Parts: C-alpha cells; sequence; structure tokens
C-alpha cells in the first residue's frame, strides 16, 4: 500500500459494501468496550487506570474502524460432520453443521455495522475500557460513561448495547441512572431492551416470564415518560470473528451419539497436512451462522430514516427492518394483549413478522402507556425537537437589557419558528391562530421583583394530533 | 443475457451427424407459421349442408 | 343551493401503492391535468329519412394523466417508472386524486372532491432545457397511462 | 425534506472520448437540449368489455441531443463530426451531461446529477443567418443520435 | 483559450468562374443562408432486445443556398442565371464563402472561415412586391443547387 510509480494498481479483498447517509435530528450515544481506542498521539486505554473517558464524533463504519478496531475471537465454536454410511462402513453422505455455545458479550462493532446497515447517521462513541477475554462488564465503567456523555450537546438518543448481560438489580441502578439525566437535560431519549432466559432453545411463553420480572425492576415514577423498550432479539447476517485453531470438531455417524475428535480446524487445513476437503466443508459450515443481537440499534436506524422520510411527527412503526433473517421467538396477539395495555403503563412493544412483509415493528407507545398526554413516541420526539431548536433561537438574546423590545425581539422569533412550523403540517389546525399561542409582559407572564433580577418569562401552547390503532370491519348479507 | 438464434446444419436424416452451425448477427423482429387440413366436399342431391370426411394433414 | 363555485388551485394526489402514500414528497406536484373522457361513434344513414341521420356509439377513449413538479433528484417514484422503462417490468398502480377545500363546525382541512384512477404505468418521462442564459427552474414531467376514472361516492 | 428546487443555468458536459474530456473549449456550451423518453403502444378491443379498452406496449423511442455554442474556428470535435459525414466513417462515444451546484460543509463546486449518454454519433450541423444589417454572433448548433440515457446512480 | 465569441453581419461571397470574381458588385450581398447539412437514418428492431433500437445512416442531404441584394439593373451573374433557365443551359460553378475579421500585428482585413461550395447551379429568382403606398428598396433574391460544401482548412 506504499506506492511510489504513477498508475493503477490492483488488489483482492473480501467485505461486506458500504452505506452512509444524511441526518439532522437522530443523533445517538453509544457506550460500551473497545479493542483499541487510539486517536492522535494519545492512547486512551495506555495505562490500566487513569482511563481517558471522551465521546469522539464519527461519520461512518471505516471511521469507526480508524480508531477503534474491529473485533476479538469467539473461542466457542463447535462445527459437528454426520456421515452416512452401510453396514460395512461405505461412506454414503457426509454433511456439515456450526453452532455457537457461549457469545462473547462485547459486541459493538457488529452492533455498529448494524447501525449503518439500517440508515444511521453522525454518532457519538465512548469507550470504557478494552475488550477482554474474560467478559466482564462493571456498572461502575458503564455510569462513568453516561456521566461523561453529559457534556455533549448535540446527543440525542442513549444506546447500551451490552446491557442484556447485566444483573437485574445492576441493570435497574443502570436504567434509573439514564432516565434521570434524561430529566435533567429535558432533551434526551431512553433505547431499551427486554432481557430473556439465557438457555437454548428458548421455551415456550418465555416471553410471558420476562415481561414479568421487568415490571419488577424499581424505576423512577415521574421519569418513565422518557423512555421506550423493545422485544425480543433478533438473527441476522453477518459472521463471527475467530481463530482458526480454536474451533472444536465432533463427529457422528449414522445418527448415533456424537464424539470428539483430536483435530481442530488447523489439523485439517492442507498447509498443514490435513485433509482439504473435510476443511473446505468445515469452512462453508462455520459460514453460515446467524449472528443474534439486541432490537436497539436498528431502531436507531430506524429512527433516522423515518425522521427523513415521513417527519418526526409521526409514529415510528410499520416500517421494516433491514440485514434481519427472524425474530427468535414468535409473538401472538394474544400475547401482545398484556404487552401492549397492562395496569402498570410499562408497555413493551414488539418485533413481528408478517408474511409477505417480512420483520416491522409494532407498537409506538412509551413506558408511560396510562398518560393522557404523553403516551406516544412521536409526540414526546417532536415536543424534544420543537423545545431544543427555540432554546437555540432564543440563546442570542442573553446578557440583553431587560425591557420590553427584548421581549419583542423573542416573541418574534418565537412565531417566525412556530409558523414554519404549522407550514409543514406538524401542528394541527386551519389557521396558524389555531395551532399555538405565544405570550409575554409585565403583569401577564413576569412580575416587577422579577424585572430586578435578570429572568424573562415566557408562555407557550401548541396544538398537535394523535395516531389511530383499531380498525373494525362490519359485514352483513345484502338483500338481493 | 441475449441469446441468438442459431441454424444447425446435418448430415443425416435422423439428424444425429452434425456438419456446421451459423448464428444470427441481429434477431429478427418476427417470423410466422401456417397449418392447415385437407377434407373431402361432396355432397349428396338435393341435401341441406354436409358432413365432411378427413384426407391429411399437411 | 350554491351561490359561489370552488377554486382550483388547492389540490393532491395520492399512489396507492409500493409504499408511496406515506412518502411526503411524492404528494407534492405543481400540476395535474388530463382527466377527461370521449365516446366515439358511426353515422348511419337510412333512406327515406332525409331529415336526420342516426349516430351509433362505439367504443370510450380516455386521455393520459400529466404530472409536473421541481426536479427531485432522489425518488422512489422515479425508481419504479425507470424500472418500467428500462427493463421492460411493468406494475401498474391505483391512484386517487383529491380536490381540497377548508371546512368548519374549528376549521379544518378536507376532501372535497375525490377521483379514483385505475391501472396507471409509466408512458413518458421529460425534464426541461438547460440554458445557460435564463433564469428558470428544472422542471421534470410525467405521464401516464391508465384504464378509466371514477368518482368516490 | 425539499423546500426549494434546482436551478437550471449551471451545467456541464462531458466527452468521454479519442482525447476530448481534457480539452477546455469543448465543455462550455450556451444550450443543451434532447433528454426525454417515449413509450409506443397499441390498443386492443376485448368483445363485451365495453368500459375500456387495452393498452398493450411495443417499443421504446429517445429524442435527439442538441447543442449551441458561438462559432469555434478549430475544433477538434467538428473534425470528428466531419470525418464522419464526409468520409461515411463513424465512431460512437460516450457522453456525461452534469446539472451542477455549490456543496458547502468551505465552499466548493460539485455535480448534483449527471446522466450517462451511450453510442453517440453526429447527425446534423449547422451555422446561423449572415445578415449585414443585425447586431448578432454567429452561431453554430450540432445534434446527435444515441442509443438510452442514464442515471448514474 | 477564447473569451468571446464571433460576430456575424462582416462577411463576403465570391464566384469562381466566368470572370466575375473581380467584378465588384457581384460580391456586395445584403443577406447569405442556407448553409447546412443533414444525415438521413431507418430504423431497425432487433427481436429480444427491448431497451433500444438500431439507427441506421442511409444517404447526405443539403439546403439551398439563398443569396439576397438591392436590383441590379445589369449584372453578368443575372445574364448568366437566366441563359440557364430560358435556353436549358447549365453550366455549374465553384464558390467561395467568407466571414471576417480585422487581424493586427498595423491593422489589416482578413478572411477568418472560408467554406468552398462545389458545383453550384440556378435554382430560383425572384424580384419584391411593387407597392404604390409604401416605402421600399426593390430587393431581388437567387437560390442556388449545389453538391456540397467543405471547410478551407
Amino acid at each position: 500500500s506504499t506506492y511510489k510509480t504513477p498508475g493503477v494498481y490492483i488488489e483482492e479483498i473480501s467485505k461486506f459494501p458500504p452505506s452512509i447517509a444524511q441526518v439532522e435530528t437522530a443523533i445517538p450515544a453509544f457506550i460500551g468496550y473497545t479493542q483499541i481506542a487510539k486517536v492522535g498521539v494519545e492512547n486512551f486505554h495506555t495505562d490500566a487506570d487513569n482511563l481517558i473517558l471522551r465521546p469522539v464524533r464519527i461519520t461512518s463504519l471505516l471511521e469507526y474502524e480508524q480508531f477503534f478496531g474491529k473485533a476479538i475471537n469467539e473461542t466457542t465454536i463447535q462445527v459437528v460432520i454426520q456421515d452416512t454410511t452401510d453396514s460395512r462402513g461405505n461412506l454414503t453422505e457426509r454433511k456439515a453443521s456450526a453452532r455457537i455455545t457461549s457469545p462473547s458479550p462485547h459486541n459493538l462493532y457488529y452492533s455498529m455495522q448494524a447501525y449503518f446497515a439500517n440508515g444511521g447517521g453522525p454518532c457519538y462513541i465512548v469507550s470504557v475500557g478494552p475488550m477482554s477475554n474474560t467478559g466482564t462488564i462493571q456498572l461502575e465503567a458503564l455510569q462513568n460513561g453516561l456521566a461523561e456523555v453529559a457534556k455533549e450537546d448535540e446527543v440525542t438518543l442513549l444506546v447500551f448495547p451490552e446491557s442484556q448481560s447485566l444483573s437485574d438489580e445492576n441493570y435497574a441502578a443502570l436504567m434509573s441512572a439514564a432516565l434521570e439525566q434524561c430529566a435533567n437535560l429535558q432533551d434526551r431519549f431512553t433505547v431499551m431492551d427486554l432481557k430473556l432466559p439465557a438457555t437454548r432453545p428458548i421455551p415456550a411463553n418465555a416471553i410471558v416470564g420476562a415481561s414479568n420480572a421487568f415490571r419488577d425492576l424499581s424505576l423512577p415514577q415521574d421519569n418513565l415518560k422518557y423512555g421506550a423498550c423493545y422485544a425480543p432479539d433478533i438473527e441476522t447476517i453477518f459472521n463471527y470473528f475467530y481463530q482458526e485453531d480454536a474451533v472444536t470438531i465432533f463427529r457422528s455417524v449414522n445418527g448415533g451419539a456424537e464424539e470428539q475428535d483430536t483435530l481442530t480446524m488447523a489439523g485439517y487445513n492442507p498447509a498443514n497436512g490435513g485433509d482439504g476437503i473435510q476443511y473446505a466443508l468445515i469452512e462453508s459450515a462455520i459460514d453460515q451462522l446467524p449472528l443474534i443481537l439486541p432490537p436497539s440499534p436498528l431502531v436507531v436506524g430506524q429512527y433516522a430514516r423515518t425522521d427523513n422520510t415521513r417527519g418526526v411527527w409521526k409514529a415510528p412503526a410499520n416500517v421494516a427492518l433491514s440485514s434481519v433473517i427472524k425474530p427468535v421467538l414468535k409473538i401472538t396477539n394474544e400475547q401482545q394483549n398484556n404487552l401492549n395495555v397492562h395496569p402498570t403503563g410499562k408497555s413493551i412493544n414488539a418485533i413481528r413478522a408478517f408474511t409477505g412483509k417480512g420483520t416491522l415493528i409494532w407498537g409506538a407507545r412509551t413506558l408511560a402507556g396510562n398518560d393522557n398526554e404523553w403516551r406516544y413516541v412521536s409526540v414526546r420526539r417532536f415536543f424534544n425537537m420543537a423545545e431544543e431548536s427555540i432554546k437555540k433561537g432564543s440563546e442570542p438574546f442573553v446578557f440583553e437589557p431587560n425591557d420590553a423590545n427584548t421581549w419583542t425581539k423573542v416573541k418574534a422569533m418565537i412565531e417566525n419558528f412556530l409558523t414554519l412550523q404549522w407550514r409543514a403540517g406538524a401542528l394541527a389546525g386551519a389557521k396558524p391562530e389555531q395551532a399555538f399561542y405565544v405570550k409575554i409582559g409585565l403583569n401577564e407572564t413576569m412580575t416587577a421583583l422579577d424585572i430586578l433580577e435578570g429572568r424573562m418569562i415566557v408562555e407557550i401552547g401548541m396544538a398537535v394530533v394523535r395516531p389511530a390503532e383499531f380498525i373494525i370491519l362490519k359485514f352483513s348479507h345484502k338483500m338481493q | 443475457a441475449l441469446t441468438k438464434v442459431k441454424l444447425l446444419a446435418y448430415q443425416d436424416k435422423r439428424f444425429e451427424n452434425k456438419l456446421g452451425e451459423f448464428e444470427l448477427p441481429i434477431n429478427p423482429e418476427q417470423f410466422s407459421q401456417s397449418f392447415k387440413v385437407e377434407y373431402n366436399r361432396e355432397q349428396a342431391q338435393g341435401s341441406q349442408r354436409n358432413d365432411p370426411e378427413f384426407k391429411f394433414t399437411k | 343551493i350554491r351561490t359561489y363555485p370552488p377554486v382550483s388551485f388547492f389540490f393532491e394526489v395520492v399512489f396507492q401503492g409500493e409504499n408511496l402514500d406515506k412518502d411526503v414528497v411524492e404528494t407534492r406536484f405543481q400540476s395535474v391535468t388530463g382527466l377527461s373522457v370521449d365516446m366515439q361513434t358511426e353515422t348511419l344513414k337510412e333512406g327515406g329519412e332525409n331529415r336526420f341521420e342516426h349516430i351509433l356509439p362505439v367504443r370510450t377513449k380516455y386521455d393520459p394523466l400529466v404530472l409536473k413538479r421541481g426536479l427531485v433528484n432522489d425518488s422512489q417514484m422515479v425508481k419504479w417508472c425507470m424500472d418500467a422503462i428500462l427493463n421492460f417490468d411493468i406494475r401498474p398502480m391505483n391512484l386517487l386524486v383529491r380536490l381540497l377545500h377548508i371546512e368548519r363546525s374549528s376549521s379544518t382541512i378536507a376532501p372535497l372532491m375525490t377521483w379514483k384512477v385505475i391501472n396507471a404505468w409509466p408512458k413518458k418521462w421529460s425534464v426541461s432545457e438547460f440554458n445557460a442564459e435564463q433564469n428558470s427552474i428544472a422542471v421534470e414531467s410525467l405521464e401516464l397511462n391508465y384504464s378509466y376514472f371514477e368518482t368516490l361516492k
């Protein structure tokens, strides 16, 4: 890759094609462990203690790879070869299959890959320490990362892709801290996944027990309008990283019990004197493993796409997912009846497959599903967008004389912004006067003493619309 | 991929010994095919209509 | 009993199709025309009747539908059209054409008239001339074939 | 979501050919037009169905491409055209047509839209009238045939 | 590299003929037009290829040459034309058409562009209407056939 003579050069590689996007509103922050984390001449992981914690702004997967590396090897891959033969032992057929027994908990790279595949834009990466083969995930590192992300103003969404390996008490503590700072900053929204039983195969009706376990987490009651929860996990098409000599081989004949061989893949490689036919068979087997991820990074990518295509005031639901094979669990209508509406208000949205359509997001309700104002995700996301833009527009008026002229100036700015928003179709009403109102004045919104200290008070009201969920059809016999 | 019309030339009347092939540089826009059957159309005296007999296919 | 007639400049078009009914830029058009039907007949003369001839109905014909916009550089609709035109692969769709008004009982935007257009598929696509000496907008124009249209009564 | 449409007077043409892509005067044109496609069909009537007829696709047709400049007295392009026309020796080329804009992230000139025009060869060449009593510029006009055009997606 | 295009109103015509190249009044014209060439083709459709058709070259056609002057009552050129027209006796000639400019290195009048027109002979002759109520000049117009034209490179 060092060249000195001008001209054209040829290289042969194998990889997935890239994709990029332009996004204005959905700027998420991902918190987790990384492989490298080296920027400029500073190694953030140079010391085992005294780690440097700071977010970095990334626009593509190539930029991610430039700073953070890719991934680590799995060490738990097994391949079984099934031989069909006769009594004399003559071989009649041979097949192979691959399986993984316990995946590693460190998965930011695959999550970023799925995120960019689904239409994501610019993001912030915060590393909390290096990836390691012990798989230890600590609450304190994640809370330190969450504490550091509080200093970047563009951040809108919070994501913790590794949360499912955390115990229930620590999970509740982390999510409570996230909701608390969302409530304190007034401009962020949290996306969660449901913890499922770590069994293979997953038993019937595991979703009911999982929902019941979720309902019992101690979460702050008045911040539940600042987040949402999705289920279940998803099987996608990406490959695992592995080291050839770490893969274990098993054999079975005519349906009998499996037996562990004395070789690894390194013993079948023809470069070492192995049997290359079975080696090719094993490699083809390994390439067919599906990869299982939590749903949240795909949900964030779909948020970005929906805001670009339909508008932020529309529900981010009834949309198909990309690069997905299948949900791990099948959810029926009788089961979603207790997931969408529940006495506690802790609604859970579902990912479901529909015939001829694929895998869709079904449900657009928050964790405050019984609140007459803040049930729906789109209403809160719209309010957050409007409030932050009004804030940015009003900031240039700080340190101005506290008089009628500045009040007039700020009022005009706010009315102009809300008029532009009404024109786009985001606010209800046939005329601007029916959609919003803005007020400021002495003994109207402010008081005399207030003037003496440096405070301005503006009252703003806005009218929005809400979606329909149920369609009822009625049939009868028409008289001939 | 675009497929082209081919003409295969044989020497055997059972079409087993191939001699050669020719490929068209430009496919035709259309072609036509024609069929016919032959019947006997003699009629009896002072009779209304008839029921013809089959002779052969051309 | 009506005293004032309706206005023509407040209107909308909806594609009941692949997933185009939810895309905002696919409903905004500068001009829509072509909604007219014609009956074609033949003339027969009867001997002895010199006062008039007979007009006999034959068939029905419809005009193509014409849409005009400012150029959109990335459109799913244009992908549908170019898939039909370049790869000879057509998949007809249904459309709605709406004429809108303000109703109040406060006020709201509501449809006033609606036509259903059945089995539309691409006919023509064009873009306006580029000229170094004129102040103009790049305007694209699409023309469609269809089977018939009906009033949504 | 778009609020303002693009402008038509900032554009360019590139000849991907013998060596004409590096010649500055071969990219400067006063006018470019002719970029439109049409589907030609036939009509079939079915007995018993009196509500509509069937429109069946037949073939695809394209318009010629027209370029206009002020007269250049020594042009390699015109040598190519006159070699085709006088000595019946044609060698088709590929072309690019670009619509340009200003992008900034400071600012830069960048392509906004690009079309590929495949297998172009000369059709017509003309020069405007000479008149002793008018203030005018000598303007030359070239018209080209081609196979089809595509969007550089 | 050019910055300004040439002007159309400074031009000349020369008859390389019987002895007309030295006659001053035979070079002064009010208008000259008709210098354009066209290629005529036919269309062929190939079965199985539905993306485009083939355009095949056939022949080449040229426009007649048109000259306009104020009426000259005694002209050798008009004698040549009327000998062709009245006595069916034609003798084709060669012509030059020049576009002129000012060159300086003081200044001088020099040719800028030159076309050779080969085998010209009379086609049409006309004079404008006489009208008792209008201020006008008697204007005569001549139209010629020719084989082809070439650039004097």
